[PDB]
DNA sequence: CCTCCATTTTTGTTCGTTGTATTTATTGCAATTTTCGTGCCAATTTCTG
DNA sequence: CAGAAATTGGCACGAAAATTGCAATAAATACAACGAACAAAAATGGAGG
C-alpha cells in the first residue's frame, strides 16, 4: 500500500487509516522519540505540520513541490485548536499570548 | 525445487523436519523403482513381488 | 454558544478532584459540602446575633427549630447558592494574616502542614486575578457544532452523539426549572429540579466521576468533555503526540 | 513509457526512511537510497536486520519520504545507515556479520592436519587463490606465504614490512580484503563472531569510518560466497549421542 | 552541543527490557592481605 | 558526499551546522540561480553543496561575505 | 422470533465459519472458549487460568 | 472591501510566545459566545435544516 | 404471519464485533466539482488579482458546470476599481479549459464552441458543425433540417454528419465529477391487498426493543416510551383513514383519486387540522404502484356538471392521456382540450388547462408536431 | 512536578494537573521538546538548537 | 500442500534469516497457483422521484 | 481526659498497538403565508389572400 | 410578403387552505458479574502528660 495525498478526517483534519480507505501510516510517539534522539528537527516538523493537519501548509507544500521549490511554510495544526475549544468548553480560559 | 537454510534447525530444535526429509526421500525412491519397472513393461509377478 | 443557567451550579472538577479546592478554601470537609450542594442539609451564611456561627451544618429539623426559635434573625441556605454566598463574602488577605499568626504561634506537625497548604492556596488565589466565586457556574459554554457532528444513517436520517445528548439533557432540565420557578411552585419540587440540574451538569462536565455514569442505548457510558481531553484515546496522546501522515507506504 | 524515465530521474539521489514497529531505540528508523525493482516486496540489506530486530518470515516495514532540502540533508547526514555502525547505548559495533557470513568466514579460516597441498611455499595471497581455484590446494592446507603488511608511523604514515608467515590457504585468501594499516595477526586464527566484531572495531579505531564501510561490505560478500561453497548441511547423524548415557542413567 | 541526551539514555535503558525476566574466608590467589 | 559526509563534517566541525550550511547553499543553487563551483556530474543540489564544502570552497563565512558583497553591488 | 434471531445472528459465540480448508472447519467446530456472556474477559481474567 | 486582502487575511497565522491558563469569569464566557441556546432540538426533520 | 423475504443482499459486514469500545464518529472529506476546480486553480501560474478573480468565478459555478451570474456581478464582487472587464474575460477563458473542458460556460452555445475548439483541425466535419452551433442553433432545436439547409447551403449528407458530430458532445460537462451517491427513502407504512381490499400495516424496520436500565433514573424515559406509542398510533390511524377513503386509487391508478382535504381527515380521526398537516409530511407509504408521500393524496377540485366534484390530479391525468394520443400531424391546442373535457362533465376553464399543461412540462401544440 | 503544565498534562492525570494550573494561573514558556512537539514548532535540540537561541536573543 | 524436493545448505545469502529460494520450474508447473472468487451486487430500488 | 501521633481502611489512577452505528415526543389554537381557479390583455404564430 | 384570427402565458383578483410558535403533557420487575499494584487521604485506637 502507498499514498501521497487523499481524504482527511473532518474533525481532526488528519489522514484516515487502513488500506481499504487509502489511508496513511501512523507516526506515533516512539518514532518521534527516535527523531528527537537523532536530532532531525526539520523532518519532525514536516511530519507534524505539512504532512498531517496543517491545511494551508499542506496546499502550499504541494504547490511548491510541483513548482520545483522544496521548502515549507509551516503553521499551526488543527488538532491544537480543537484542543483549545474543548478545554474552553469546560469553563477554563486557556489562550496563546504575545 | 527449494533450498532451505540449515541454520534455522539447531536453535529451534524442530528435528522432525530432518527426519521427514529423510523418510520422504525413501518413499520417493520406492516410487521411482516402481515407475522404472512400469515404463519398461515387465510382468505383473515382478511388480507384485517388489 | 452559551446556556444561561436558572440556578448556580458547582464545577465538579474544582470539587471532586482530590484535594478539593472548594473545601480547602472554605476549610470545610468534602462530605458536608456535598450534602449542602445536593440539597440535604442547611448551612448558616450569616451568624447574626443568635448562637449560630459560620459554616455550621444544620439539618432539616434543626433548621425548623431555629426558624421557630430565632425567627428571622439569621440567614441559612442550602444548595450551590449557599456555597457561592460563602465564597463571595470570604476575604483573603485577612485570612492569610490570621493563618500566618496561628501557624507561627502554635507548634505541631500535622496542623502546621495543613495551615501551610491553606496559606499556599490563599496566596496563589490572591496572586492570580481569579475570584473564588468563579468556581460556581452560572453561564455554560457550548462547543462549536462542527466539532460534534451528527452520525448520518441510511435513508437520509441522523443520530445524536454523546455530547449532543448531554447538552439536550442540561437544556431540558434548565427549561423545566425556569418554568417552575416562574410559576411559583412549592419548594419541595423546585429543589428536586435544582438537584437534577446539578446532576445533569456534573454528568456533562465529567461523566462517571460523581455518582454513576449515565448510559445510552448501547448500555454504555456517554463520552463527556473530559473523556475527549484525557486518556490514551484523548487529543494529547492520539492526535498531538502522534498522528498519521501523507507520503508513506508499507509492505513485506 | 516516459513516466518511468521521469521516475528514475527524480529518485536518483533522494533518500527514504524505513521504519519497523515497535521502535525501541533510534535505530528503528534509518535512511537509504532507493533502487527501483520489480515485485511488491521491499529488499533490505542483511547487515542492518539486527538493528531493526527483523527477519524474513512475514515482517512488514513502513517507508516515508522527506520533502524539503533540510529534511533530505538530515537524512543524508544524521540518519543514513552508513552513519550508524556503532551503538549509542555502548561503544560496540551494531552493523556486524552473523549466521551465514560468520559460518563462511569461520570455515575458510581453519586448518586441517593432512590436507591437499600441505607444505608449499607461496609468493603471496594471489598464488594461494590461484591454487585454490584450480583444485591444486585445499582451503585448510597449512602453508607458508610471503606477507607484506603496513603499520602507521608516529607522524601518521604507513610503513611496510615483508616476511614469511606460517598460515593456511584460506587465511591468505581472506587477507586480500583487509585494508592497509592492520596487522596480519588479525586473520591468522579461526574467526568467530567476537573476533570479527573485534576486527571491525579495530578498523574503525585505527582507520576511520570510510574504510570500515568498505571492509564490512567485502566481509559480507566473502562470507556468503564461501558459506555457499562449503556445502554445510544438517543431518540426523550429526547429533552424536555418547555411549555412556545408558550407564550414567542406570547408576543414577 | 544540542544533543538530546535524556531521550538517548531513556531509550538505552528501556530497549533491553524484554530480555529480562519477570562462615569463613578462603583466599583464592597469592597476594598480600590488607585490612581496613 | 555520495555515501559518507565525513569530509564535510570535518570541514564544518559540527554535524548540525553542516546541514544548515548545505541547505543554504543548495537553496541558492536550486532557486536563486547561482552556478556550482564544481563540475556538476548529474548530481542533485544537495550533493553538489556537500561536494563544494568538501573542497573547502563554501562555509558560513564565505556565504556571508558573498551576500554582503552582492548586496553592496546591487546598492 | 426476535430473541432467537438475535441470538443466532449477533451473539459473541456465533461466528463466521473458518473456511480456508477442511481442517479449519473441523478445528472451528471443536473449539472451546472461556469468553462470552457468563464467562471471563480478555483483560480481567487472571494468570492461572 | 478588497477581495485580495480579504482572502489574504484568512491564511494569516497567529504569532505567540507562551500559553496562559486561568479561570473563566461569566463575562468572559459571555464574551466568547455568538448567541444563546434555548431549544434542545437539533435538526428539523420536516424541512431538513437546522 | 408477516411475509418472509425469499431473496436478499447478504450483509456487508463479515466480522465478530469483538471490541467493546469504538471511537466517536468524525466523517471524511469529499471532493466536489468546486474542490477540483480550486485545486486546479492553485497549481496554475496566475497572479494575485488573477487568483482572486478565479476564486470569485469558481464560487459561481453550479452543479452542472454552468456560470450562474453575469461577468458584471463578478467584476463588482472583486471590489477593486482599476480592474476592467477584459481581464475577467481572460481569466474566465483560462478557467474554461480546466478538466472537464467546457466547465463554467455562460450558455450551451458557448460550451459547445469551447468543446469544439479543442479538437484537432483534421477532424472531418469540423467547420460545418462549428457554423451550425455558432449561427443557427435553434433551427436544430426545431428539428427543421430544411430552412437550416436553405441557409447553410449544404447537401443532406454533410448536414447529417455535422448533426451526428454535434450530438456526440457533452452538454453538461460538470456532471463527470460524481461526488454524490444515490440516496433513498424508507417507507413507513406498507399497503397490501387482503381479502380483495387494501389494508395498511406499519413497517417493521423500526426499533421496538422495549427495555429499561433497572441495574441502577429511567422515569423520564418512561414517558418517552409512551410518546413513541402515541406517535405510532396517530400515524397508523391517519394512514388507515387515507387508505380507506382512497380504495379506488390503488385498484385503477390515477384518474380516480377523490378530492380530499385536511379537514376531512381531521373530522374522521378526531384531531386538529394542524396535527394532520404535521403527521402527513415527509412520511411515505409503499404500494405495488410505488412510493408516495402521504401528502400526495390531498388535492384541489373543480366543479362537475353532473353534480359532483373532480380532483385536479384526475384532470391532470386525463390531460396527459389526451395529449399522449393527439394527432401527430397537427397537435391539440388547449381550446380543444377544454372542449373534450367539457363533454365528459368536467367544467374547467382554458387557462386552468394551460396551467395543468405547464405543470406537466409539456410543450405547446405548435412544438409537438 | 515540572514547570510546564502542558508537558505534565500530556503525561498523566490530566484533570488534576489542569485543575491545579487553572487555580494557580500558571504560564507556560515552551522550553521542552514535548511542548514544541505539541504546537508543531522546531524542538530546541539538534538542527533546531541554533534556531531557538536566535529567538531567545530577541526576547 | 505439495511435495517439494529440498536441499539444506546456504546459497549466496538468499536464504538468510528464514528466506526461501524457489526454482522457476515450480512456477512453470503452477504448483502453488490459487483461485480467488468475488461477489458484487447491484440493487435497483424505488424512490420518491 | 485531652492532644496528637501512628495505624488500618477507603478511594483513586495505571496497565501492546483498529474497526466499521441506532433517536426523537406529541397536541390544541390564532396568525400568517401559500396556493387555488379563473379573468384580462398582450405578444406569438399561423393560415389565407 | 401583408392582414388579421387562433394560441399561449405573464400578471392579477378574491378566497380557501396549509403552515407556524407556544404552553401543557407520566412514572407497573428485573440488572450484573469474578483484576492487580500502588499511593494519598481519612477514620479510628491508643498513649504521654
Ligand atoms: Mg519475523
Amino acid at each position: 500500500h502507498a499514498r501521497s495525498t487523499g481524504s482527511y478526517s473532518l474533525v481532526t483534519q488528519q489522514p484516515l487509516g487502513g488500506k481499504a480507505q487509502f489511508g496513511g501510516q501512523r507516526f506515533g510517539e516512539m518514532e518521534v522519540w527516535a527523531l528527537e534522539a537523532y536530532g532531525a528537527a526539520y523532518t519532525l516538523q514536516e511530519m507534524l505540520t505539512v504532512k498531517s493537519d496543517d491545511v494551508n501548509g499542506r496546499t502550499k507544500m504541494y504547490k511548491n513541490i510541483v513548482d520545483g521549490n522544496h521548502q515549507m511554510e509551516p503553521g499551526m495544526p488543527e488538532s491544537f485548536n480543537v484542543l483549545l475549544k474543548e478545554i474552553r468548553s469546560l469553563g477554563i480560559n486557556i489562550e496563546l499570548e504575545d | 525445487d527449494i533450498v532451505l537454510n540449515p541454520l534455522g534447525v539447531p536453535s529451534r530444535m524442530n528435528i522432525g523436519q530432518i527426519l521427514e526429509t529423510h523418510l520422504g526421500m525413501a518413499a520417493k525412491g520406492i516410487g521411482d523403482k516402481i515407475n522404472a519397472m512400469l515404463k519398461q513393461q515387465q510382468e505383473v509377478a515382478k511388480l507384485r513381488e517388489f | 454558544g452559551h446556556i444561561e443557567l436558572a440556578s448556580p451550579t458547582a464545577h465538579i472538577w474544582f470539587l471532586k478532584s482530590l484535594p478539593s479546592r472548594i473545601g480547602l478554601l472554605l476549610d470545610m470537609p468534602l462530605r458536608d459540602i456535598e450534602r449542602v450542594l445536593y440539597f440535604e442539609s442547611y448551612v448558616v451564611i450569616e451568624g447574626g446575633m443568635t448562637n449560630l456561627e459560620r459554616q455550621q451544618i444544620l439539618t432539616e429539623e434543626q433548621y425548623l427549630d431555629a426558624l421557630e426559635e430565632f425567627g428571622d434573625e439569621f440567614d441559612a441556605k442550602m444548595g450551590a447558592e449557599a456555597i457561592q454566598a460563602l465564597l463571595k463574602s470570604m476575604d483573603l488577605e485577612q485570612e492569610c494574616e490570621q493563618l500566618r499568626e496561628e501557624l507561627n504561634e502554635t507548634n505541631s506537625e500535622t496542623k502546621r502542614k495543613k495551615l501551610t497548604k491553606r496559606i499556599k492556596l490563599l496566596e496563589a488565589f490572591v496572586q492570580s486575578g481569579n475570584k473564588p466565586e468563579w468556581m460556581i457556574l452560572t453561564v455554560l459554554p457550548v462547543l462549536p457544532p462542527d466539532l460534534r457532528p451528527l452520525v448520518p444513517l441510511d435513508g437520509g436520517r441522523f443520530a445524536t452523539s454523546d455530547l449532543n445528548d448531554l447538552y439536550r439533557r442540561v437544556i431540558n432540565r434548565n427549561n423545566r426549572l425556569k418554568r417552575l420557578l416562574d410559576l411559583a411552585a412549592p419548594d419541595i419540587i423546585v429543589r428536586n429540579e435544582k438537584r437534577m440540574l446539578q446532576e445533569a451538569v456534573d454528568a456533562l462536565l465529567d461523566n462517571g466521576r460523581r455518582g454513576r455514569a449515565i448510559t445510552g442505548s448501547n448500555k454504555r457510558p456517554l463520552k463527556s468533555l473530559a473523556d475527549m481531553i484525557k486518556g490514551k484515546q484523548g487529543r494529547f496522546r492520539q492526535n498531538l503526540l502522534g498522528k498519521r501522515v501523507d507520503y508513506s507506504g508499507r509492505s513485506v | 513509457a516516459v513516466v518511468w524515465d521521469i521516475l528514475d530521474e527524480v529518485i536518483r539521489e533522494h533518500p527514504v526512511l524505513l521504519n519497523r514497529a515497535p521502535t525501541l531505540h533510534r535505530l528503528g528508523i534509518q535512511a537509504f537510497e532507493p533502487v527501483l525493482i520489480e515485485g511488491k516486496a521491499i529488499q533490505l540489506h542483511p547487515l542492518v536486520c539486527a538493528a531493526y530486530n527483523a527477519d524474513f518470515d512475514g515482517d512488514q516495514m513502513a517507508v516515508h519520504v522527506p520533502l524539503t532540502l533540510e529534511a533530505q540533508l538530515e537524512a543524508r547526514a544524521l540518519m543514513m545507515s552508513t552513519n550508524n555502525i556503532l551503538s549509542p547505548a555502548n561503544g560496540e559495533p551494531i552493523i556486524v556479520p552473523s549466521q551465514d557470513v560468520v559460518l563462511g568466514l569461520y570455515y575458510m579460516t581453519r586448518d586441517c592436519v593432512n590436507a591437499k597441498g600441505e607444505g608449499m611455499v607461496l609468493t603471496g595471497p594471489k598464488e594461494a587463490e590461484r591454487l585454490y581455484r584450480s583444485g591444486l590446494a585445499s582451503l585448510h592446507a597449512r602453508v607458508k606465504v610471503r606477507i607484506t603488511e603496513y603499520e602507521k608511523d608516529a607522524n601518521g604514515e604507513l610503513v611496510a614490512k615483508t616476511s614469511l608467515k606460517d598460515t593456511t590457504v584460506g587465511r591468505a585468501i581472506l587477507w586480500m580484503i583487509v585494508p592497509k594499516g592492520l596487522p596480519y595477526s588479525i586473520v591468522n586464527q579461526a574467526l568467530g563472531k567476537k573476533a570479527i566484531s573485534k576486527m571491525l572495531n579495530t578498523c574503525y579505531r585505527i582507520l576511520g569510518l570510510k574504510p570500515t564501510v568498505i571492509f564490512a561490505d567485502q566481509i559480507m560478500y566473502t562470507g556468503f560466497a564461501y558459506a555457499a561453497r562449503s556445502g554445510a548441511s544438517v543431518g540426523i547423524d550429526d547429533m552424536v549421542i555418547p555411549e555412556k548415557k545408558h550407564e550414567i542413567i542406570s547408576e543414577a | 552541543k544540542g544533543e538530546a541526551i535524556g531521550v538517548i539514555a531513556a531509550q538505552s535503558i528501556g530497549e533491553p527490557g524484554t530480555q529480562l525476566t519477570m562462615s569463613s574466608i578462603q583466599v583464592k590467589n597469592k597476594g598480600s592481605i590488607k585490612l581496613s | 558526499a555520495r555515501v559518507t559526509v565525513q569530509d564535510a563534517v570535518e570541514k564544518i566541525g559540527n554535524r548540525f551546522d553542516l546541514v544548515l550550511v548545505a541547505a543554504r547553499r543548495a537553496r541558492q543553487m536550486q532557486v536563486g540561480g547561482k552556478d556550482p563551483l564544481v563540475p556538476e556530474e548529474n548530481d542533485k543540489t544537495t550533493v553538489i553543496a556537500l561536494r563544494e564544502i568538501e573542497e573547502g570552497l563554501i562555509n558560513n563565512q564565505i556565504l556571508d561575505v558573498r551576500e554582503r558583497q552582492e548586496q553592496q553591488e546591487q546598492e | 422470533s426476535a430473541a432467537v434471531k438475535e441470538f443466532f445472528g449477533s451473539s459473541q459465540l456465533s461466528q463466521f465459519m473458518d473456511q480456508n480448508n477442511p481442517l479449519s472447519e473441523i478445528t472451528h467446530k471443536r473449539r472451546i472458549s472461556a469468553l462470552g456472556p457468563g464467562g471471563l474477559t480478555r483483560e480481567r481474567a487472571g494468570f492461572e487460568v | 472591501k478588497d477581495l485580495l486582502k480579504f482572502l489574504k487575511a484568512q491564511t494569516k497565522t497567529e504569532e505567540f510566545d507562551a500559553i496562559k491558563i486561568a479561570l473563566a469569569s461569566p463575562d468572559m464566557i459571555r464574551s466568547w459566545s455568538f448567541g444563546e441556546v434555548k431549544k434542545p432540538e437539533t435538526i428539523n426533520y420536516r424541512t431538513f435544516k437546522p | 404471519w408477516d411475509t418472509i423475504y425469499t431473496a436478499g443482499t447478504p450483509s456487508g459486514t463479515s466480522g465478530d464485533y469483538i471490541d467493546d469500545e469504538l471511537p466517536v464518529y468524525q466523517g471524511e472529506t469529499t471532493q466536489t466539482l468546486q474542490d477540483y476546480l480550486m485545486w486546479q486553480v492553485e497549481l496554475t501560474p496566475f497572479s494575485d488579482t488573477d487568483r482572486a478573480i478565479a476564486t470569485s468565478i469558481v464560487d459561481a459555478v453550479d452543479e452542472t458546470g454552468y456560470l450562474t451570474v453575469p461577468l458584471e456581478d463578478i467584476l463588482e464582487s472583486i471590489g477593486d476599481e482599476e480592474i476592467d472587464i477584459d481581464e475577467v474575460e481572460a481569466v474566465l477563458k483560462r478557467i474554461q479549459r480546466f478538466d472537464p473542458v467546457g466547465v463554467a460556460a455562460k450558455d450551451l452555445r458557448d460550451c459547445l464552441l469551447i468543446q469544439l475548439s479543442q479538437f484537432d483541425k483534421t477532424t472531418p466535419w469540423l467547420e460545418e458543425a462549428r457554423l451550425i452551433i455558432s449561427d443557427h442553433l435553434d433551427l436544430l432545436a426545431n428539428h427543421d433540417f430544411r430552412t437550416l439547409m436553405r441557409v447553410t447551403r449544404l447537401k443532406e449528407d454533410v448536414l447529417k454528419e455535422a448533426v451526428n458530430l454535434i450530438q456526440s458532445l457533452d452538454p453538461r460537462p460538470g456532471q463527470s465529477i460524481q461526488t454524490g451517491e444515490p440516496e433513498y427513502v424508507i417507507p413507513d407504512v406498507l399497503v397490501r391487498k387482503h381479502n380483495g381490499h387494501w389494508t395498511v400495516e406499519l413497517n417493521s424496520d423500526s426499533i421496538p426493543r422495549l427495555q429499561i436500565n433497572q441495574h441502577y433514573n429511567l422515569q423520564d424515559a418512561k414517558w418517552l416510551i409512551k410518546s413513541l406509542e402515541s406517535r405510532n398510533d396517530t400515524l397508523l390511524r391517519v394512514s388507515r383513514c387515507i387508505v380507506e377513503q382512497q380504495q379506488a386509487f390503488f385498484e385503477q391508478g390515477e384518474e380516480y383519486m377523490k378530492p380530499m382535504v385536511l379537514a376531512d381527515i381531521a373530522q374522521a380521526v378526531e384531531m386538529h387540522e394542524s396535527t394532520i398537516s404535521r403527521v402527513t409530511t415527509q412520511k411515505y407509504l409503499h404500494s405495488p404502484r410505488g412510493i408516495f408521500e402521504l401528502k400526495y393524496f390531498f388535492s384541489s377540485h373543480v366543479n362537475t356538471e353532473g353534480g359532483g366534484e373532480a380532483s385536479s390530479t384526475a384532470i391532470r391525468a386525463l390531460v396527459k392521456k389526451l395529449i399522449a394520443a393527439e394527432n401527430p400531424a397537427k397537435p391539440l391546442s388547449d381550446s380543444k382540450l377544454t372542449s373534450l373535457l367539457s363533454e365528459q362533465g368536467i367544467m374547467v376553464a382554458r387557462r386552468t388547462v394551460a396551467k395543468y399543461r405547464e405543470s406537466l412540462s409539456i410543450p405547446p401544440s405548435n412544438q409537438r408536431k | 512536578a515540572t514547570e510546564s503544565f502542558i508537558s505534565a498534562a500530556s503525561f498523566q492525570e490530566t484533570t488534576r494537573v489542569l485543575t491545579e494550573a487553572a487555580v494557580a494561573g500558571k504560564r507556560d514558556e515552551l522550553r521542552g521538546l514535548k511542548e514544541n512537539v505539541i504546537v508543531g514548532r522546531l524542538i530546541p535540540a539538534g538542527t533546531g538548537y541554533a534556531y531557538h537561541q536566535d529567538r531567545m536573543r530577541r526576547r | 500442500g505439495q511435495n517439494m524436493r529440498v536441499a539444506f545448505m546456504p546459497w549466496n545469502g538468499y536464504n538468510f534469516e528464514d528466506s526461501i529460494l524457489v526454482s522457476e520450474r515450480v512456477v512453470q508447473e503452477d504448483r502453488f497457483t490459487t483461485i480467488h472468487i468475488q461477489e458484487l451486487a447491484c440493487v435497483s430500488r424505488d424512490t420518491k422521484l
